[PDB]
């Protein structure tokens, strides 16, 4: 079959070139923050060396859904965009914080060992910090969480805010369906997100 | 290019077949080129340098696509050398070049942009790059 079948490899767009692929995508995504248009290549560098340095950690070795990709970028500028395109102007505090949660959900998601998920997390942060200094740390404090089934819009929401409503609408799903009280903790809220 | 390691079993027609296909796309290019300069057809000497070099381009990417990303580098340097018609030097990998289907020389592919906020990271968009720009002449023949 091959023989009348010519083959061409194709890797992952080499850092340089991922650079100034996905890093054109936020120059274009900061105009919906003229304010912080000023942090467009930041964000990018940001993006670029967290997923390259995860990519590493993560082998397929550990794991076998351990694999990444620049589609895994894509993902997380389609969110980064799909978030700012609902907020009435954000700030570089913002950004950080709705920058590492796409990240989360996207190379952390995924782990198991909590080893793992721990190491991610200071990465994030450790990556975060080393392209935006001036940022207010507090920034990424945790746990990181987006919910609209409160606030008008696409914001964050505290663990109480969150589960004592959740809690409420959840009355409901009670008498309406399965009468199976849940027990709201931490790991719960994650997921329904 | 039989001794490197490739993805998928090296098989002598495969790679052949890549080049000649490659190889014949060099020829239709100064076919077509014609059938648009008619009062300015190709020349004699000038269609030398093209076809010259489009050769060496059609080896590597016809016996070299299925080779690694770091591999074909090598294997396009080694064409280089042999090369005894006009090729740049080894500080740049031949994979790197191209050639102009006017001037026949070697230009690098660098030579060669902007999106729409609403439509960043999206299906269609394709930010163009050397890869990109450069997969796309081999994908065509």
């Amino acid at each position: 079959f091959l023989r009348h079948a010519p083959i061409l490899l194709v890797d992952f767009p080499s850092t340089s070139s991922l650079t100034q692929i996905y890093g054109t995508f936020n120059r274009a995504l900061m105009k919906l923050l003229p304010n912080l248009r000023s942090f467009a290549d930041n964000l990018t560098d940001a993006m670029v060396e967290f997923y390259s340095e995860s990519q590493k950690r993560f082998t397929p070795d550990i794991q076998a859904h351990y694999i990444y990709s620049p589609r895994e970028l894509s993902r997380w500028d389609r969110a980064l965009l799909e978030a700012i395109q609902t907020m009435d102007g954000c700030t570089l505090e913002g950004l950080v914080r709705l920058w590492a949660h796409e990240a989360l959900r996207l190379f952390q998601d995924r782990l198991v060992e909590t080893e793992e998920k721990e190491w991610t997390d200071k990465k994030i942060d450790e990556v975060a910090l080393k392209h935006f200094p001036s940022v207010n740390l507090d920034a990424l404090k945790r746990p990181i969480l987006y919910s609209n089934w409160l606030t008008k819009d696409y914001q964050p929401v505290n663990r109480s805010d969150l589960r004592e409503y959740v809690k409420a609408r959840l009355k409901v799903f009670y008498e309406e369906e399965l009468d199976v009280p849940l027990v709201l903790f931490n790991e719960v809220l994650d997921h329904i997100l | 290019a039989g001794q490197r390691p490739h993805i998928m079993d090296f098989t002598r027609l495969r790679v052949l077949n890549s080049f000649f296909s490659l190889m014949n796309r060099s020829i239709v290019n100064v076919i077509e080129y014609n059938q648009l300069h008619s009062d300015f057809p190709m020349s004699p000497e000038n269609q030398s340098n093209y076809i010259t070099n489009r050769l060496l381009y059609s080896l590597m990417w016809g016996l070299g696509g299925s080779m690694g990303l770091v591999e074909r580098e090598n294997f396009s340097k080694f064409i280089q050398t042999i090369a005894i018609t006009p090729v740049p030097a080894n500080t740049i990998p031949l994979l790197d070049y191209s050639v102009s289907i006017d001037d026949a020389n070697w230009s690098l592919w660098k030579n060669k942009v902007e999106v729409e906020t609403h439509k960043v990271a999206s299906p269609d968009v394709v930010i163009p790059t050397v890869d990109t720009t450069r997969h796309v002449d081999v994908l065509h023949a």
